[PDB]
């Protein structure tokens, strides 16, 4: 098969939207942020709603229906919360995992830059590969659906090959000519 | 029901199970042989390794592993199974070469280990550590490989071979978990059979191919971030060797590879950028810092970011 981790910053958005979509078509997969802080969207994208990431979504909820039960309605992310809640009860920070993948994905190069910058300064036991890839996914609901499934037929395509190493860089290169989209491609070290 | 009826059971059962699934109960079998007892490693080796002509991929990447792990438990025994490893680096699938590779990375420091530690050297023993010095030189060549994968390994497994085959010096920054790690230094200079220059000019070989692929017009995007990264590890290990690694970190900078994609080519260069900073932070870059700033710089690196990198 292919264990696969999707990351992004909050571990909210685009990150939970690829996890349920990979989840629930068979694939084994785990989800992380990169940033320092858990951060949802607030009154202004000046001041966002900052959290630890041992904070509960469930806690978000209240939290945020304690502010503005009415701002948090209409702009989906109590929704997203609820979500969020049924696949896991909390966000995980990327740097504190400790298991191995087959391929990381990230959804933003400021993330793919932490995600790089973690593997590459941990304890090198096995020399281990792993596959590390990004596709820029703006931070909303709909370009995060659309990117969950982007996501989704990367990885069913990638899972289609004999050699997964010998031959992941002709299919990004496939995908970023039918997608549009530009796909960075590198490699860390267990 | 004791140990070894608990093992000869087990290995019935595996002897019978027709999938993958024999490989949990041939878990079960190591940990309880080379673990829970190892007196009675002996007794079922034969029957563990005669796995390795098992069709199924994974049946022969576990016994790689079990014989990685047998040899750490009781090096004496590469006196067998370093026929049964070579042969298995030699096999038909990527993904069982590949396994290989990454336990000879593991072995090889050990059988050197064992080599210099021991006082008297029996001909069988020397025949012996011939036998792992020839599969590294297999290895390096696997480097002209056709399979992306198996380059990749061969780079980090060339790697490694470089920083054991010199030495710690005071200015060596040195990763914890390799701390007790053999090193040149460490080789006795009249050791009865291990020569310390044969093994100086072996890594220096091993880092002249390492440099002579990195220059490859044909090098894929991942073969050339790996090497870079080989060479940033090697560099800060093994400062005697700055100089080489700023030479080709220069010779890719103006010579960039044409068949990488766009895309490749900023990955890359966003792994040279890395590297770069990496090493410029190393007391032993002194000499070449302008010629660093100005490689930094030409790739679009910030001050800001440049300055937090200084030693």
């Amino acid at each position: 098969p292919l264990r696969v981790a999707v990351v992004c910053s909050s571990n909210q958005n685009r990150s939970m939207e690829a996890h349920n979509i990979l989840s629930k078509r068979g694939f084994s997969v785990r989800s992380f942020g990169t940033g320092t802080h858990v951060k949802l969207p607030g009154p202004a994208p000046d001041k966002p709603n900052v959290y630890d990431f041992k904070t509960t979504y469930d806690q978000m909820y209240n939290d945020l229906l304690r502010k503005d039960k009415e701002l948090y309605t209409q702009n989906g992310i109590l929704h997203m919360l609820d979500r969020n809640k049924r696949i896991k009860p909390r966000p995980e920070r990327f740097q504190n995992c400790k298991d191995l993948f087959d391929l990381i994905l990230t959804c933003e190069e400021r993330v793919y830059d932490q995600v790089v910058e973690d593997l590459n300064s941990r304890e090198q036991e096995t020399c281990q590969p792993v596959h590390v890839v990004n596709v820029d996914i703006q931070d909303n609901h709909e370009e995060a659906t659309l990117g969950a499934f982007l996501i989704c037929e990367l990885c069913q395509c990638i899972q289609h090959t004999e050699d997964m190493e010998n031959e992941i860089d002709e299919l990004l290169q496939e995908f970023e000519e039918k997608s549009g989209r530009t796909f960075l491609h590198t490699v860390c070290f267990y | 029901m004791t140990t070894s009826e608990r093992v000869v059971d087990l290995l019935n059962q595996a002897a019978l199970i027709t999938n993958d699934s024999k490989i949990t109960v041939l878990k079960q079998v190591q940990e309880l042989i080379i673990n829970k007892d190892p007196t009675l490693l002996d007794n079922f080796l034969d029957e563990i390794i005669a796995f390795q002509a098992d069709k199924s991929i994974e049946v022969r990447k576990f016994v790689i592993g079990f014989i990685e792990e047998a040899c750490k438990r009781d090096i004496e025994l590469l006196l067998k199974l370093i026929a049964n490893l070579n042969m298995l680096l030699r096999d038909e699938n990527v993904n069982v070469v590949k396994k290989a590779i990454l336990t000879m990375t593991q072995l090889y420091k050990v059988a050197l280990q064992w080599m210099v530690k021991s006082r008297v050297i029996s001909e069988l023993q020397e025949a012996c550590w011939d036998m792992v010095s020839a599969m590294a030189g297999d290895i390096i060549l696997l480097l002209d490989s056709d399979n992306d994968g198996i380059r990749t390994h061969a780079i980090k497994f060339v790697e490694g071979l470089i920083v054991t085959l010199s030495p710690r010096m005071a200015d060596s920054e040195i990763p914890r978990r390799q701390e007790h790690d053999i090193s040149l230094d460490r080789i006795p200079r009249d050791h009865p059979y291990i020569q310390y220059n044969v093994l100086w000019e072996e890594g220096k070989a091993a880092l002249e191919q390492l440099l002579k692929f990195m220059v490859h017009p044909a090098i894929s995007s991942i073969n050339l971030t790996t090497a870079l990264g080989s060479l940033a590890n090697i560099a800060r290990q093994r400062p005697m060797f700055m100089s080489e690694v700023i030479q080709a970190y220069e010779t890719l900078h103006a010579n960039l590879p044409p068949t990488l994609a766009k895309s490749q080519v900023s990955s890359v260069r966003k792994n040279l950028k890395l590297h770069l900073l990496s090493v410029l932070k190393h007391p032993a870059s002194l000499e070449f810092q302008a010629q660093i700033t100005t490689l930094l710089v030409d790739l679009g690196t910030p001050q800001a970011e440049i300055a937090r990198n200084m030693p």
